[PDB]
């Protein structure tokens, strides 16, 4: 293959120079696992059991035993399958464009198609990384035109029935009153008998800022650490920064019991067969990525807006 | 099937697709093991 | 209605009062020995998953029907709605479970009675009771369905009141 | 009670087989099949080969105790003392062994009812007595009868 | 006996996929011995010395020398045996349930014997745990509809000839006044010549809330965890949280010399050989269990109840 | 005699279920080892 | 004979015999009975026809 396809040996050749995607930060190693999936809808099952009643002492002769019941519950995942378009120059036309010590059309702004992978590939991930953070897919800062994606496909911020709370907009600059919020929140939350598990924080900016500032000699970030370190049976709270919330904060557990990220395996960018080719020397290329995978139960998320009017 | 092996040659573009799966999966591993919180 | 009852967005949140389920085993303490039969049921007429049956000989098959204590044949403990079998243990047999009741209120240790529509009821309703039926637990209510753990040991003697 | 461990000093001479069955110790009962329905329940008092009512009230769990009349229940047939447990025969279920009655005056195909002690009284219709009332100890006396149910 | 036995084949392959007890927590490694009992009592014989007058002085010729005695102490240690029944599937049977990607009727809440298997041992374990921490059992929310048990078949929390301390209703919300019932039982612990040792503490989640708030820059937890390190030499103090408790503050050393658990070496779940079987594909299990070995010395557990009525 | 051994091949239930026993302490003091509070 | 027991291989034989002619009842006519009047039919389930029904 690697004899016939240029294209396919200079992917696998460039592969490993893509930066590996920020939100693996978001999950334990556990919580994350493959399926075998483009497009459709997949279906899960998960099983328990329960007590009847008291257990039946053993004693001399019995034939009435106490009784263990099973359950089942259906979960349904949409996954979808999206596409790009690049242009790169032909294989055959690099020689005619290698200057001194770089090769492409400055002028033009053209690219060898290894090159042009690797950049496209980085910026596709940064947008899966922002769909998984936030359930939403936009490419403006306002967060607007918005693709309508199907049901059964949200993110950690807009997954349904879960805590959420929100801060009214006379209190944006006030953290006791935000601090309030999150206490009440975090009393909502119900881990039943996974609470003892490693807890995350994710912070925007503007958050961020406001935590490092004194306790109203010790800090606002000091006592929403210890507040979430009552309810995990003291363990490990992770604080997070990302630029893709704004007025947020979420919370969660880093448990597979609770949320379990099922993304297929062919989420990450992965390059397309089909080859445009014609009689100039531009030619151009596609790249497949999948969107979709998020489980979690339900209220187990804590959901924090702070509105700003 | 991963394109971290070289001794891996790939038959189509099938294969190709699967190393291709496979190489993240492990990158993704290598990522956790190296992680520190 | 139906038993088992549907996609989930999202799944649902100790191990105390978990059977607290409308399709849970409805045996709390099961035994071998304890004989059960099949029959057929009305698909239109009446669901007699957890109620009080009576058999009812058609004119094609014997079918099993919600009935009174005065009547009643057994107990549907389960049902499969694929073939719309009804599974039917005898009233010659004791039961210790989860029954279908309409009272949202009820103690424990009261006596109770089967009523028309295969219902657990309190005895004091005013029919005269032919059955030793034994509330072991207070009535929960599924959001609505009301279950009650009950205790069923035979025919009374005597007609109560 | 059921077994009284009692250490002893010469050996009890026992080689006749016949009248060597009616004895206190002697549980379960004389004809058994594999399909009969066996419960253990928490016990009060000593139901021993008595007729049982369920008990329902911390809380506990109900248990049983001696009695009998509407509120008859099973028939204690075996006792465990370490567990504090009773092996129980339902009412629903027919039982064919010796169980204790109030007095001598029960005979042969004498109807008997479960009094508010557990004990077998002469006259609804729970037992059909098979044997006359025999005393083991003092004022014990064990009759053989056939429970068929409540009349 | 796999090749004629495929339930106990099944049992082996997937008994290592039960997760751990969680009592194990609450235990030194040296604390905790099996024995060899199903059901029935055990004695247990503990020996002493004593020195009976000051120590003889060895010089030029004498006989009379002072004498070191013994003195025994017997304790009885009860045990129970418990089962429980499940349905499942037929080892037969299962081909035809065989569905993509899960085996089992969705409808019918039927499952093959080892994923019943595990899911009712889950269950099981749970149940161990909840007896071990506070010495009833029992399948409700409100804790009622106890199964009795036999004497000598005590918990941590109901252990007799123990430190009990009781905060009133109207103090309930006054951590003061709970610390102060902390310390008066700690003073009243005794440990003898064992002091130095670690010391455990178990909370319900509603008193790990107010461990955190500000000690009336130093939290309750704080000053709980020196005033215990004055008693122990300063030894280490672990904090945990379990939802089994409600409302109720354990403090006990983990020493082996002082509180020693006895569990019968069965007393975790183990498949029974009697398996029902018919002319249908449904069959059921037996599940056994051993209850009870918990052996403590007088006057070495502290049990702070707050009342909330 | 434990489970964990590939070896191990149990003749009757009794054997079984001393495996099951030894199967448990083995996993108890492997968890302890482990443990680091 | 006096009982009407057989070894288990005749009464295998026979019974089967009794199956395979019920059998080809069922797909003949498209119903399950006993009776020669026809009457007293096992319900079966939809989309469950003979070449006669």
């Amino acid at each position: 293959l690697f004899d016939e396809n240029y294209y396919a040996k200079a992917v696998a050749n460039i592969i490993g120079e893509v930066k590996d995607p920020i939100m693996y930060k978001w999950f334990s190693p556990d919580q994350i696992e493959d399926v075998d999936l483009q497009m459709g809808y997949q279906k899960t099952v998960k099983w328990d059991a329960f007590l009847n009643a008291n257990p039946t002492t053993i004693a001399n002769e019995v034939n009435t035993i106490s009784t263990i019941g099973f359950s089942s519950e259906v979960v349904r995942l949409n996954y979808l399958k999206l596409q790009y378009k690049f242009r790169h120059l032909k294989q055959t036309s690099e020689k005619f464009y290698t200057s001194d010590s770089y090769i492409g059309d400055i002028n033009n702004n053209l690219l060898p198609f290894a090159q042009a992978y690797k950049l496209a590939s980085s910026e596709i991930i940064k947008l899966i990384n922002h769909f998984v953070l936030t359930g939403t897919v936009s490419i403006q800062k306002d967060g607007k035109n918005q693709k309508r994606l199907l049901p059964n496909m949200y993110g950690l911020l807009n997954m349904p029935e879960q805590i959420k709370e929100e801060v009214a907009s006379g209190d944006k600059d006030k953290m006791d009153k935000i601090f309030e919020k999150i206490e009440a929140g975090l009393s909502k939350l119900e881990l039943g008998d996974e609470f003892s598990t490693p807890m995350m924080v994710i912070v925007d900016p503007a958050t961020s800022l406001k935590l490092v500032k004194p306790y109203a000699c010790e800090k606002w970030e000091d006592v929403l650490i210890q507040t979430i370190k009552a309810i995990n049976n003291r363990e490990d709270v992770y604080i997070e920064t990302s630029n893709l919330l704004k007025h947020k904060i979420l919370i969660y557990p880093l448990n597979s019991e609770l949320i379990k990220f099922k993304p297929s395996k062919y989420m990450l960018p992965t390059p397309n067969e089909q080859v445009d080719k014609d009689s100039t020397d531009v030619a151009h290329s596609y790249i497949d990525f999948v969107l979709g995978g998020l489980l979690a139960t339900r209220k187990t998320i804590l959901q924090v807006n702070i509105k700003q009017s | 099937a991963s394109l971290l092996d070289s001794n891996f040659v790939p038959i189509n573009f099938t294969e190709f697709v699967q190393a291709i799966s496979n190489t993240y999966k492990q990158r993704r591993i290598q990522f956790y093991e190296n992680l520190k919180r | 209605y139906s038993k088992s009852m549907i996609e989930n967005k999202v799944f649902s949140s100790c191990f105390k009062s978990k059977n607290e389920r409308v399709d849970a085993y409805s045996f709390a303490c099961s035994s071998y020995t304890d004989k059960i039969e099949e029959y057929l049921y009305d698909p239109a007429n009446s669901f007699p998953y957890k109620r009080g049956v009576k058999l009812v000989p058609k004119e094609n098959s014997i079918y099993v029907e919600v009935g009174a204590d005065t009547d009643m044949y057994g107990i549907c403990v389960d049902v499969c709605e694929f073939s719309c079998t009804a599974y039917v243990l005898p009233i010659t047999n004791n039961f210790e479970g989860y029954l279908v009741t309409r009272n949202p209120s009820i103690k424990i240790g009261e006596i109770l009675d089967i009523n028309n529509n295969g219902v657990i009821i309190k005895a004091g309703g005013g029919p005269p009771t032919a059955i030793n039926i034994y509330a072991l637990s207070d009535s929960f209510t599924i959001n609505s369905i009301n279950l009650i753990k009950v205790a069923i040991f035979g025919n009374r003697g005597l007609e109560k009141t | 009670m059921k077994n009284p461990q009692h250490d002893a000093s010469l050996l009890s001479n026992s080689n006749e087989f016949r009248d060597k069955n009616v004895e206190f110790f002697a549980s379960g009962g004389t004809r058994t099949s594999k399909f009969d329905k066996l419960e253990n329940h928490p016990f009060l008092g000593y139901p021993y080969k008595r007729g049982v009512k369920r008990v329902i009230q911390s809380h506990y769990e109900p248990h049983v105790e001696a009695g009998g009349g509407e509120d008859l229940y099973g028939i204690c047939i075996d006792i465990d003392e370490f567990s504090k447990t009773a092996t129980i025969v339902p009412i629903t279920n027919n039982f064919e062994g010796y169980l204790v009655a109030k007095d001598s005056t029960v005979k042969v195909k004498d109807k008997l009812i479960f009094n508010k002690d557990g004990a077998l009284e002469k006259v609804t219709i729970n037992a059909t007595a098979l044997t006359d009332a025999k005393q083991i100890s003092n004022e014990v006396y064990l009759v053989k009868v056939a429970v068929f149910g409540n009349k």
